[PDB]
């Protein structure tokens, strides 16, 4: 019973765990989109020039 | 700037020229800094969307 207990509180904490670390990368993509919608506005207009 | 005799006219062209492109570059400068802020404007909200 306190094995079978121990176990069921740690499976809960990482469960927990998983999407605290989920979130980070979620801002991190929307980040590097914006970044990438830049790059190509400046490519565009680098094109227009020659 | 007179207009008064038959050889002031040519340098009040000059002058005119310079003015205007002096104009014109002003006013491109205003428009490089309201693009760059409405480009900024987006992030913030993705952000606070996260």
């Amino acid at each position: 019973s306190e094995k079978l207990r121990g176990q069921i509180s740690g499976l809960k904490r990482a469960s927990l765990n998983a999407q605290d670390g989920i979130s980070l990368l979620q801002t991190a993509e929307g980040g590097l989109q914006n970044i990438q919608d830049m790059l190509q506005r400046m490519r565009e207009l680098a094109v227009q020039a020659g | 700037i007179l207009m008064v005799d038959q050889e002031l006219a040519q340098e009040s062209i000059t002058k005119l020229d310079k003015a205007l492109e002096t104009v014109s570059g002003v006013r491109a400068t205003i428009g490089a800094q309201i693009n760059r802020l409405e480009y900024t404007m987006t992030g913030l909200d993705t952000t606070r969307e996260n």
